[PDB]
Order: structure tokens, then sequence, then C-alpha cells
DNA sequence: ACAGGATGTATATATGTGACACGTGCCTGGAGACTAGGGAGTAATCCCCTTGGCGGTTAAAACGCGGGGGACAGCGCGTACGTGCGTTTAAGCGGTGCTAGAGCTGTCTACGACCAATTGAGCGGCCTCGGCACCGGGATTCTCCAG
DNA sequence: CTGGAGAATCCCGGTGCCGAGGCCGCTCAATTGGTCGTAGACAGCTCTAGCACCGCTTAAACGCACGTACGCGCTGTCCCCCGCGTTTTAACCGCCAAGGGGATTACTCCCTAGTCTCCAGGCACGTGTCACATATATACATCCTGT
């Protein structure tokens, strides 16, 4: 969303050329900027957020979309997402994704985005996709064995498909950055409700045992009390008993 | 927890306007309210006690087909 | 070898429309031709109101009996309202009909 | 509480969210990117630090921590951008014998994997 | 199998005679499924109410049939008996 | 037989075309050039005075 | 501008949902309404899915077939507009009272 | 602000058309000994659905605000319904006075249940096209000011 | 009544999703075949009602006459719902990964319930009547309505 005005703008700055539909707004506005659209060359290029592509793709499916264009597609990262699913179904003769990372977080990222690349080239299934990258996925903590064995076949699978270039030692006239960490102090009262919380019978039995959520619901309740206590509890009244 | 005013004044509208009407005094959305939560109680009532006898714990869509049919009311499409 | 419903000329099931009225302890002797006539008479009934709603959707450009043409067949028939008068048919909403005094003009 | 924060030390501020709609990010964002006596912009590190150009600022602070790494990447070069005229430095407040250091080097590691697993001379001359 | 019957072949097999290129939906179909429960039991419990009127203890066509008689709205009580009467006299021959 | 098809105007694109429909969307980025510039919001004055 | 005297958008509301055969009682505030009247029956009853679903439609039901009986009520005192007094004798004469 | 002039109670009384008491009998509980089948008491399987909630963005509520046209109050008048009076219609309240047909009893088959087989609907379980669902025109149709 | 705009409808034709039907394969259950009590049906026959009449009595229905009271109608007054644009809350994902609470199902088994006896009080229908209260009578009290 934040960046759709960004692509029209850059369009009418760097390519004033095309005509642009900028697809946004309220449940009748987005109907009226449709009026017409059906006719030849109507609209040239159009924008629209994936938030609103998912409960208005009834119009988007029914049209011969030459190029289909994502940016950050960071955001399709589930084949089970049921966005990813929507974009899937577009005609398309053409399809274009834009990331600054087509991964970090785990392997199989790369499938779901693949496959809706090139669907018959990466047609071979999770099954396929999980038994292969076993080893690559869980070398940091779980299954190891192959010890990057498999590392120069897979890498060789992408360079048909993506272009990966680094803007920090490929271009020599550029800023530098600098990772400028600074640790932060005890703070009295944040760590008092922390090694209170941190030490209850609850708190230790869902550490213990717990269904997932619930142990991120510990670790968030500490994004609670980590970052400022007002989140976590206010400062009571104190008060004469 | 008091939330019988999910059934809000657009939605007691829609279903006057299903109805025929087409003029609502102010009075008559805090009227339905009390109305629908009396035919509510009722049915559920009567379909919580067909779920206890049963000895279950979920009160299953026969359970309120049967004491909906216990009223009189009669509606068709969910097993009965 | 022939099953009973066959052998009155009918499409509905007069074997297990006998097993469903000695069983429901309704009383302690079901008839060989009580169960004959129910089936019967139950077939009539689903004739008489799948013929209705399935032509008062296909009024509808449609080739598929819905529900709400089940309502709409039901309410529109004088007969079948008064026998289904306390029912009300799921997803079926309700007639068209506004009143006189509401219309303008 | 960052929104109150800076209001207590005067600071003149503008801030970024899920809620703001997009003609008012488009206006945020024009009225920072290309106007001084604004000193900060607080913002999301989802709605905010997705993919919008912010060379007229640095200084990237992070207040929050989270294990993907993918989210602080995205931010940092927010900054880190074509048409940056100064050096960015990146700071990042880690509270002592917490958790959030550990938030920090499941980040580390994670970065490391992608390293690996994408970065191995994916370009344009193979 | 077994599990869970109902009239869905027979609701379907006498819809394919009124109008056979019609057909009907899960929910619709669903519905008459419903329905013939409906005049089963209300026929049935009549029927046995009126055995236990002239204390038979039988239920026979003769009181299906003035069970038929106490629900139908006159013309659709008059085929109704006629449907029902043609069936046990074509039943009895057989 | 109330049937509309609407084949008429069957409208197509072309190379020569082409060109003059960029001119009129280099116009249109001049144009654009009047929503890069900017105006002011015009806020309201207080409400009306009292005086029993 | 342009705006629709009264009784223009009313009728069209009329026509538009007394067509139209779906359920007009926002999903989850129901679902929320009934478990808290079941809260007052017996403690902790899980609700089936469908179960709420049932209760919506034979809620929906009831409700319009109260509205037509009320409009009549309101039509009765040459009131087009229907109020508490309307609703009031249409349920009187059901047997409802 | 009374008083004829009615109508409505209130209290008392009595004997006769209905409420209780008493004896009988005799069909129906009660009591008892067998024989399943039914249902309870655990022990396993498969699901769904809550887990705690968060921060992005949307549709639906929710709120502001004009204003218009319906909800009421006022006024009137003009039937029309109750009120009362004389007539008369015809129902009631008892009687006489047949025989139609309940109600019953008995007798005896045709009828229902059982009852072990047997098999053929039928119901579940996947598969694969049509059929509605939603869309996007443009052309007829209403609704709203405007003379 | 025509105009002229401006919104709504309203079918035509198009495009995929997914329910509705297509078939296949065994499980449940309806059929077949036969013996065994019997449901009720039908042929009398007892004996209540039902029905049908007729008379005498009088309540009551009913028609009429006469105002009064109430009922559709008009209009004016004022507000409160309709229409519609803006601010706010609800409510979906994605992101996050599965336990477990609980219907669904059986296999044993012991307890409850049918079946089917033979007794014995107790419930019915007489009979033997005793008596609430319906009908009658009168003053007391409202309880009017015309002055
Ligand atoms: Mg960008």
């Amino acid at each position: 969303t934040s960046v759709m005005l960004n692509w029209e703008m850059e369009l009418k700055r760097w390519c004033p050329s095309f005509k642009i539909l900028t697809y946004y707004g309220a449940q009748k506005e987005r109907k009226l900027k449709r009026q017409g659209w059906t006719k030849p060359n109507a609209f040239h290029v159009c924008i629209t957020s994936y938030k609103l592509v998912l409960q208005d793709h009834q119009a988007f499916r029914r049209k011969n979309w030459r190029y289909l264009i994502l940016d950050e597609a960071q955001n399709i990262k589930n084949f089970k997402s049921q966005r990813w699913q929507s974009l899937l179904n577009f005609n398309s003769q053409r399809r274009l994704l834009l990331t600054g990372t087509p991964l970090q977080n785990s392997l199989m990222e790369l499938w779901s985005l693949m496959h809706f690349l090139m669907p018959h080239v990466f047609q071979s299934h999770r099954e396929f996709k999980e038994w292969f990258s076993n080893p690559l996925t869980g070398m940091i903590e779980g299954s190891q064995e192959y010890n990057e064995g498999l590392v120069k076949r897979l890498h060789k699978v992408l360079r048909p498909f993506l272009l990966r270039r680094v803007k920090v030692d490929v271009e020599k006239q550029m800023p530098k950055k600098y990772e400028h960490v600074i640790r932060c102090r005890l703070s009295k009262r944040q760590r008092c409700l922390y090694d209170d919380f941190m030490a209850q019978t609850t708190t230790k039995e869902t550490l213990a045992t717990g269904h997932f959520m619930s142990v991120i619901n510990i670790l968030m309740q500490l994004r609670k009390v980590c970052n400022h206590p007002n989140l976590f509890d206010p400062r009571p009244v104190t008060s004469p008993f | 927890r008091d939330n019988i005013q999910g059934i809000t004044k657009p939605a007691i509208r829609r279903l006057a306007r299903r109805g025929g009407v087409k003029r609502i005094s102010g009075l008559i959305y805090e009227e339905t309210r009390g109305v629908l939560k009396v035919f509510l109680e009722n049915v559920i009532r009567d379909a919580v006690t067909y779920t206890e006898h049963a000895k279950r714990k979920t009160v299953t869509a026969m359970d309120v087909v049967y004491a909906l049919k216990r009223q009189g009311r009669t509606l068709y499409g969910f097993g009965g | 070898a022939k099953s009973r419903s066959s052998r009155a000329g009918l499409q509905f099931p007069v074997g297990r429309v006998h097993r469903l009225l000695r069983k429901g302890n309704y009383a302690e002797r079901v008839g060989a031709g009580a169960p004959v006539y129910l089936a019967a008479v139950l077939e009539y009934l689903t004739a008489e109101i799948l013929e209705l709603a399935g032509n008062a959707a296909r009024d509808n450009k449609k080739t598929r009996i819905i529900p709400r043409h089940l309502q709409l067949a039901i309410r529109n028939d004088e007969e079948l309202n008064k026998l289904l008068g306390r029912v009300t048919i799921a997803q079926g909403g309700v007639l068209p009909n506004i009143q006189a005094v509401l219309l303008p003009k | 509480v960052l929104e109150q924060f800076l209001t207590y030390h005067g600071h003149l501020y503008l801030r970024l969210d899920g809620s703001t709609r997009v003609e008012q990010r488009q206006a945020l964002m024009e009225r920072f990117n290309a106007d001084k006596r604004i000193f900060c912009f607080i913002l999301s590190t989802r709605s905010g630090g997705v993919g919008v150009n912010l060379t007229g600022a640095d200084t990237v602070v992070f207040y929050d921590s989270d294990w993907n790494p993918t989210m602080d990447a995205q931010a940092q070069d927010r900054c880190h951008r074509i048409g940056q005229t100064r050096d960015v430095h990146i700071y990042r407040l880690i509270s002592e014998r917490t958790v959030e250091e550990n938030i920090l080097k499941k980040a580390n590691q994670k970065r490391m994997l992608g390293d690996m697993a994408i970065e191995g001379g994916n370009f344009t001359t193979a | 199998r077994s599990r869970k019957e109902s009239y869905s072949v027979y609701v379907y097999k006498v819809l394919k005679q009124v109008h056979p290129d019609t057909g009907i939906s899960s929910k619709a179909m669903g519905i008459m499924n419903s329905f013939v429960n409906d005049i089963f039991e209300r026929i049935a419990g009549e029927a046995s109410r009126l055995a236990h009127y002239n204390k038979r203890s039988t239920i026979t066509s003769r009181e299906i049939q003035t069970a038929v008689r106490l629900l139908l709205p006159g013309e659709l009580a008059k085929h109704a008996v006629s449907e029902g009467t043609k069936a046990v006299t074509k039943y009895t021959s057989s | 037989r109330r049937k509309g098809p609407h084949c008429e105007r069957p409208l197509t694109q072309e190379e020569l075309l082409r060109e003059a429909k960029i001119t009129e969307e280099l116009n249109l980025r001049s144009l654009e050039t009047y929503e890069r510039l900017e105006a002011d919001k015009k806020k309201q004055v207080h409400k009306k005075r009292k005086c029993p | 501008p342009h705006r629709y005297r009264p009784g223009t958008v009313a009728l069209r509301e009329i026509r538009r949902y007394q067509k139209s055969t779906e359920l007009l009682i926002r999903k989850l505030p129901f679902q929320r309404l009934v478990r808290e009247i079941a809260q007052d029956f017996k403690t902790d009853l899980r609700f089936q899915s469908s179960a709420v679903m049932a209760l919506q439609e034979a809620c929906e039901a009831y409700l319009v077939g109260l509205f037509e009986d009320t409009n009549l009520c309101a039509i009765h005192a040459k009131r087009v507009t229907i109020m508490p007094k309307d609703i009031q004798l249409a349920r009187r004469i059901r047997g409802e009272r």
C-alpha cells in the first residue's frame, strides 16, 4: 500500500509515455475508477495494492495481462496464503517479481515465488522440494549430515531466473552504512516486572510445555515489558495501607 | 458481557426492509432487541436441555432444530 | 426380486417407509398397505412441490431448483402454504410484495 | 509512547502507521523527504519500512527487535538509497541481560543463512 | 455403506419425472429431505392417534387415509387420497 | 430478438497513433506538474459567540 | 449535489432485500450474542458452527415475520410509518402476548 | 350542586336437582420365576478449533445535520349506533313416543409377526464438465427539479 | 404535461470456480419363503339415545323513533426519521504451529425389563340419599343524568 503512489509518481517522472491507473479508494470509488476500463488501451499501466486485490479479484482475473508485476514479492511467502492463490489465478503472459530479499527467514520461501513465476518448471510440489532442501533448511539447527554438499546444485538451479546485485561492493559511489549497536541499561522497574514475570509458576509451566503460541505469547508479553511498561502494566497509585 | 448490541440499528433496518417496513420509529431498535433476546433465550434454553440430556457438551444443530420445533417455529434445512 | 415400491408404479421407497412406520412406536401393527399408502402420499407431495419449485427456478432462467424458488413455489400455492404454514425454509427469503399505502404516487 | 516522548523533548516529528490512509502516507513522506525543520519520523517497521524512499534523513534507530531479519534489512535500506548525501549510521537499542540480545542473535543467524543460500554470485555475468 | 440414509434418491427420481432437465442444489435437496421427514411423522402420528381413537392396535391403510384427510387442504387431500388408494389398489394385484 | 452485440466501433491501436497518444501523455505529464506543486489547506475560523 | 426524496431509497431497499435470500444480522456479533445467552444456562457449552447458523436463520425469519405483522398494525392507524405501537398490536393478535 | 330515576348489590331463605356416602363384585395390579437385549462402564480413533494476539487495511457501523412530509392535535359536522318502547316470534322448558344404531358378544379366518436366508438397492467415495456467479456494456427506466 | 439530468435497473455476452451429478464398489436392508398365533370383521342382539313430534309460557329478538356520540376529513403545526457525507470500530489476514476436548464406535457383561403366570385388594357402577345454591324478595347503595 505505502508504495502505490510511488509507482504512479515515479512512472510519471521517468516514463511520461504510458497512461496510468491507480486503483485505491472507498467501495464506490473503485467502481467509478473501473468505468470504461474494458475499452482498448483505456489504461496502459495499472497500479494496485495486494490487500485490495484480494477482495477485488473477479475483475482482474478476466483480463489478458501482458505483464504481471509484484513489488516486494516478499509479501507472497506462503503457498497456503489465499492471496498466493488470488495472484496465481491471473491470466498473464509474463510475470516479474521485484524484491530486496527473495528469502531470509527459511527455505521453501523460494518455491512459492518460483512456482508462481515458472509453474511448469517448478511443477514438482513440496514433497520434492522438502526432500530436496531438508539438509539445507535444517543445517542451521536440525538435520545437517550432508554439510553443504547440495548447495552447489541448489544454487545453480536458481541462476536462470533471478538477478541479484548487491549495492555495496559493486558500486563505489555511495555513502557508507554503519551498524551502530548500543546496549541499554538495567531499567529497575522494567527489570522488576521482567524477573517477576519470567519466574512465575504459570510462565515456568508454559515454558516447560506449550503449543507454540502460548510460549510466543510469553516472549511477546516480554516485548511489552522490555519496550516500556504501560504496555505491560501501568505503575500503580501507591497509597497507605 | 452484554453483547445484545451486536444486533445493530442497520441490521434491524435491513430486517425491517426485508419485512416490507418502509419507515421505522426511533425507539423500534431498543424494542426489537428486547423482542429478539426473549426469542433467542427461549430457543437456546430448549436447545441446551436437549444437549444436557444426550450427555453432550456441544449444542449441535439437531438440538436447535428440535427446540425450534418445540416452540412451533419449524425451520427446514439443517437435517430437520 | 421386485422391490415392494416398484409393485405400485411408484418412484418412492415402500420398503423403508414400512420400517420407519413399524419402528417409531406409532402402533403395534403396520398393515400390508399402510406403507404402500404413506409412501404414495409422500411421493405425491414431493411431485407437487418439486415441480412448482423447479420451474419457478426455471422461470428465473435457472436449470437447478434453488431453495429460493422452493420458498416461492410453496408460498405462492394456496394449499402448500396452509400445509407448510409454520415452516421456515432456510435461505428462502420472503415473497416480493409492497403495501399500496407505502408505494408512492 | 514515542509520540508522547518526543513532545516532552519538543522535537518536531511526524509518524506513519498501518492506520494512516494512503494519500496521507505519500503526503507525510513528501513533507519529510523534501522538508527540513522536522527532526524525527516515527514509523512502523512493517507499514512504514517496507518499500518507500527516504533520502532526506539518516541515523536509523531500531527501537524494537525481531528475529526475522527481513524487516530490519528492509528498514535499514529506506535511508541507504541512491540519492543519499551522508553516511547512514544505524543505531539499535538492546536491553542488557535480556532476551532482546537473543533476538538479535537469531536475526544474525538467519542473516548468515540467507547470505549462504542466495548471495553466491547470481549476477548478470554468469 | 449406511451411516446416514435419506430421501435424496427419491427426491431426485421424482424430480426427473416432473422436470426431466431440472436439477436440484445440495441445499435444496436437503430441504426436500427434511420436508418429507415432516409429513411422514405428521401423517404417522395422526394415524397412530387415529388407531388409538377407534381402539385398534394396528395402523392400516384406512388409518393412513383418514390421517391424510385431516391435513391436506381439500384439493391437496382429494389428490393425495387418490394417489394412496391407487397405489394400494395396484399393489394388491401383484 | 433484443440483441446488443456492440461490435460497432471496432477500434484498434497503431504505431502512427502510438506517438500521438504518447504526445498527449507528455502533455499529461506537463499537467501533472500542477499536481507536483502545492498550495495551502484553508483552515477555518472559530465558532460564533453567545451574548445573553 | 443531488439527493432522493424521503421514500425513494426506502422502496429501493425494500425491493433489493425482499428479493435476495441471505442473512441480514452480522454473523460474528450474533454468534457472540448466542454465547452470551447460553452462558446463563450451562457454563462452558460449546456451540457447533452450524448450530448458530440454524439459530440465526430461525431468528431472522422470526424477526422478518414480526416486522410484516408490525407493518400491518402501522397501516391500521393510517400510519405509513411503523413504531412500537404496531409491533405490539401485531404480537398481541399473534398470541405472542 | 343537587335529586328523581334507574341499576347494582347485599343478605336472607328454602327445597330440589345435582354432590357425597356405602356395598359390591371382577377385571387388573401386584407378586414371582426365567431369559434376553439393552444399556452402562471403559478403551480406542479422528477430527476440528481454540490456542493470544498483532498490526495492516477494509467494509459496516456510527455520527452529524439538513429538512421535509408524516405524526398528532384542533375543529367541525354529519352520520350512525345505542337507548328505549311496543310488538310477535319463536325458543324453552316439559312432555309423549318410535326405532336407528351404539355397544356389545362371540367366532373365526385373514392377517400380521416372526425368521432365516438372499441379494440388490443404496450410500459413500472420488472425478469432471456444465452451470450459476460475478463483471463490464450500453441501452431502456425512474426520480427530481424546472417551467 | 413535457424537459433534461442524473441515478438506477436490466438483459447480453464472457469467464472460471465448484457444486451437481456421474459411476464403482461393497454394506444394510428390504424380499422371499413359510409356520404361528391371532386383529378385527362380521353376524347377531341388547337397549340407549336420538330424533320427532306437540303445548303452554314468555323471554327475547326485532322493528322504530330520537338524539348523542362517535367517525372519516381538513388543515396546520412542529419534530423526528431519511438521505447522505464524514469519522470510527470491527474484522478479516499472515504469521504462527498443533494439542486436546470430545463426538463416534465396540466389545464385553450384569442389570433391568418383557413375558406370563396366578391371587386380591380397589375402582367402577350402581343405589341411598343430603343438601349448595339457584330463584325469589326486598331495602340499602351507589350511580347516574337532567336541572
Ligand atoms: Mg520501493
